[PDB]
C-alpha cells in the first residue's frame, strides 16, 4: 500500500507538469486519508467519502502537484477564471476528492524558488486529456515578434518572488488529488470491508 | 438502539484522583472511535482532547497540556479517561461521544448521560444576611426597589416569600458560580405603589431551621 | 484566536423566509464541512444533518440545507414550524489540531412579545462593605424567556456579569431572570451614570431612563 511513497516525495513538480500515477491491482486499505490532522482541506466533490469503502471502483488514481495556498478554494465545479481555464478545468461532473496541507516550512526558500513554471496566458481552454507544455510566445498584437521584447511584444514568461515580506497567499503548499473512475468494467480494486 | 452506561466517582476532594470510565454496551466499541469533550456552563462545546482509532494520535491545546491526558483501552472494551493536575477553573460536567461513522473524527454522533466531576470545598455556612435599605425617590417615576439577599449558602434552595395573600411574588434563583469572583446572591421584586418611603417597614423573615442560625437586623434609611 | 461573531436572535413574520446562518471569517467557511446539531432542553444532543447534504434516518423531511457560494456561509432553513421542532442549534467547524463550536443562532416556533423594563438603583450603600458592588437589573414578563445580557463598559468588557438559568416561575409558565455584576466605582461616577442594556426583540422604541439622584 505505498501511498505513504507518494507522500513523502523530495521533489515536485511544475504546476503545468502535473503526474498521473496509476492505481490499480492493489487492494486499498485508505488509512492515509484517516489522519487529517496533518491535513488542510479534506473535500470531495460528486462522491460521497463514507460510502468509498463500501463500494468498489475498477480503477483509482492519484495526482500530486503544488501550488499556492489561497488557491485551494478555486478548486471547485462551476468555477470560472484563469487558473480554472488555462491551468485546470474541473468538469461538473467530476468525481473525486482535493486534499491538500501545509508545506511552507519545508517547500519555501529564503531567495524563492524558480522551478515551477506555466503559461499564463492562452486564446482558449485547454482539451481534455492534454498536457500542457506547450511555450508558445504571447502575442497580443499584430506585429510580429522576433523573440526578443520590444514594440507590442511582451515576454510570456514570468518569475514567481518567494520571500520573507510576502503575505499568506504565497506560501507554497502540497495539492494531492485523488479521482476514482468506474466506467463500463468491472470492479477491480475493493476496500477491506472489515 | 444505541445505549451508553457511565460509571465512576462523582464530588472529588482535591489532593486525590478519580477514577472515570465510559463503559461500552449494545455497540462494538473495538469498531469504532471514541471521544472525550468538556462543556462548561453556561458556554458551548470546548475541545480537550482527541484519540485516533490506535490511539497513536493525542493532541492537547497547548496553554493546558501536560497535565490532561487522554487514553482508551480497546482491549477490555472499556474507556478510561484519567486526569491529572485538576485546578480550580477544571470543575464542569463530563461526557463521552463516539465519532459519527467509522474513521471519521471530524464530526460527534452519540452524547451519554454523562458524569459530574468537582474540584473544590463545601462550607454550607454563613448567612452573611446584611438589610437592603429601601430607595425610591419618586420624581415622577413611581419606582421602588428592595428585596432580601443571602450570600454563600449551601445547601440550596431557599424559602423566601410574602407570606400573605399575593402569590405572584418575583423570586431568583441563585447563580452557582465557580469562577472570576463568582458570590451567590438571591434577590426578589414586588409591586407596591410609593408608600414605601419610610412609612411602612418591610423585615426579610428567614429562619434557617435545620442549622438554627440566623441574622436579623435593623432596616435604616438612605443617606442621599 | 479563532472567535467569531454572530446576531443574538433573528425573528421574521411568518409566511417570510427564514434560516440560520453561522456565518465565519478569516478562512474560507466551505473549505471544509459544517456539521448541524440539534441540543433539546435536558435532551442528549443528537445529529439531525450531517455534511450539508444528508439527513439521518427518522429526520423530517422539512429539514435541509445547502451552501451559497456568493457570500460563502453556511445557512440552514427549516419550513413549516412546528412545536415539536423546538430545540438549540449549533454550527460546527474543525481548524487544523483544534474544534471550534460557534454561538449558533436560536430558532423557536411560539403569543405576547410586550417590550421588557429595566429598574435599577446602584446607591446600595449597604452591600458596600460586603462585597465591592452588584447593580440590579429585574428583568420578568419576556418572550421568548430566554435572554442574554451584552455589555462593553465604553470600549472595554466587563468580567463580573453574572447570569441567571431563567427558571420557570410555579405554575405561572413564565421567565424571570436578571444579570449583575460587581461595578468599579469609577465607572459609574466619572460618566453621569451606568445603565442596563437588554436585548429582548427587534422592537426597541426608547430605551431611555432618566434617573434623578441625591
Amino acid at each position: 500500500c505505498p501511498f505513504g511513497e507518494v507522500f513523502n516525495a523530495t521533489r515536485f513538480a511544475s504546476v503545468y507538469a502535473w503526474n498521473r500515477k496509476r492505481i490499480s491491482n492493489c487492494v486499498a486499505d485508505y488509512s492515509v486519508l484517516y489522519n487529517s490532522a496533518s491535513f488542510s482541506t479534506f473535500k470531495c466533490y460528486g462522491v460521497s467519502p463514507t460510502k468509498l469503502n463500501d463500494l468498489c471502483f475498477t480503477n483509482v488514481y492519484a495526482d500530486s502537484f503544488v501550488i499556492r495556498g489561497d488557491e485551494v478554494r478555486q478548486i471547485a465545479p462551476g468555477q470560472t477564471g484563469k487558473i480554472a481555464d488555462y491551468n485546470y478545468k474541473l468538469p461538473d461532473d467530476f468525481t473525486g476528492c482535493v486534499i491538500a496541507w501545509n508545506s511552507n516550512n519545508l517547500d519555501s526558500k529564503v531567495g524563492g524558488n524558480y522551478n515551477y513554471r506555466y503559461r499564463l496566458f492562452r486564446k482558449s481552454n485547454l482539451k481534455p486529456f492534454e498536457r500542457d507544455i506547450s511555450t508558445e510566445i504571447y502575442q497580443a498584437g499584430s506585429k510580429p515578434c522576433n523573440g526578443v521584447e520590444g514594440f507590442n511584444c511582451y515576454f510570456p514568461l514570468q518569475s514567481y518572488g518567494f520571500q520573507p515580506t510576502n503575505g499568506v497567499g504565497y506560501q507554497p503548499y502540497r495539492v494531492v488529488v485523488l479521482s476514482f473512475e468506474l466506467l463500463h468494467a468491472p470492479a477491480t480494486v475493493c476496500g477491506p470491508k472489515k | 438502539e444505541v445505549q451508553l452506561v457511565e460509571s465512576g466517582g462523582g464530588v472529588v476532594q482535591p489532593g486525590r484522583s478519580l477514577r472515570l470510565s465510559c463503559a461500552a454496551s449494545g455497540f462494538t466499541f473495538s469498531s469504532y472511535g471514541m471521544h472525550w469533550v468538556r462543556q462548561a456552563p453556561g458556554k458551548g462545546l470546548e475541545w480537550v482532547a482527541v484519540i485516533s482509532y490506535d490511539g497513536s494520535n493525542k493532541y492537547y491545546a497547548d496553554s493546558v497540556k501536560g497535565r490532561f491526558t487522554i487514553s482508551r483501552d480497546n482491549s477490555k472494551n472499556t474507556l478510561y479517561l484519567q486526569m491529572n493536575s485538576l485546578r480550580a477553573e477544571d470543575t464542569a460536567v463530563y461526557y463521552c461521544a463516539n465519532g459519527f461513522g467509522e474513521y471519521y473524527y471530524y464530526a460527534m454522533d452519540v452524547w451519554g448521560q454523562g458524569t459530574t466531576v468537582t474540584v473544590s470545598s463545601a462550607s454550607t455556612k454563613g448567612p452573611s444576611v446584611f438589610p437592603l435599605a429601601p430607595s425610591s425617590k419618586s420624581t415622577s417615576g413611581g419606582t421602588a426597589a428592595l428585596g432580601c439577599l443571602v450570600k454563600d449558602y449551601f445547601p440550596e434552595p431557599v424559602t423566601v416569600s410574602w407570606n400573605s395573600g399575593a402569590l405572584t411574588s418575583g423570586v431568583h434563583t441563585f447563580p452557582a458560580v465557580l469562577q472570576s469572583s463568582g458570590l451567590y446572591s438571591l434577590s426578589s421584586v414586588v409591586t407596591v405603589p410609593s408608600s414605601s418611603l419610610g412609612t411602612q417597614t418591610y423585615i426579610c423573615n428567614v429562619n434557617h431551621k435545620p442549622s438554627n442560625t440566623k441574622v436579623d437586623k435593623k432596616v435604616e434609611p438612605k443617606s442621599c | 484566536n479563532f472567535m467569531l461573531t454572530q446576531p443574538h436572535s433573528v425573528s421574521e413574520s411568518p409566511g417570510k423566509t427564514v434560516t440560520i446562518s453561522c456565518t465565519g471569517s478569516s478562512g474560507s467557511i466551505a473549505s471544509n464541512y459544517v456539521q448541524w446539531y440539534q441540543r433539546r432542553p435536558g435532551s442528549a444532543p443528537t445529529t439531525v444533518i450531517y455534511e450539508d447534504n444528508q439527513r439521518p434516518s427518522g429526520v423530517p423531511d422539512r429539514f435541509s440545507a445547502s451552501i451559497d457560494s456568493s457570500s460563502n456561509s453556511a445557512s440552514l432553513t427549516i419550513s413549516g414550524l412546528k412545536t415539536e421542532d423546538e430545540a438549540d442549534y449549533y454550527c460546527q467547524s474543525y481548524d487544523s489540531s483544534n474544534w471550534v463550536f460557534g454561538g449558533g443562532t436560536k430558532l423557536t416556533v411560539l403569543q405576547p412579545k410586550a417590550a421588557p423594563s429595566v429598574t435599577l438603583f446602584p446607591p446600595s450603600s449597604e452591600e458596600l462593605q460586603a462585597n465591592k458592588a452588584t447593580l440590579v437589573c429585574l428583568i420578568s414578563d419576556f418572550y421568548p424567556g430566554a435572554v442574554t445580557v451584552a455589555w462593553k463598559a465604553d470600549s472595554s468588557p466587563v468580567k463580573a456579569g453574572v447570569e441567571t438559568t431563567t427558571p420557570s416561575k410555579q405554575s405561572n409558565n413564565k421567565y424571570a431572570a436578571s444579570s449583575y455584576l460587581s461595578l468599579t466605582p469609577e465607572q459609574w461616577k466619572s460618566h453621569r451614570s451606568y445603565s442596563c442594556q437588554v436585548t429582548h426583540e427587534g422592537s426597541t422604541v426608547e430605551k431611555t431612563v432618566a434617573p434623578t439622584e441625591c
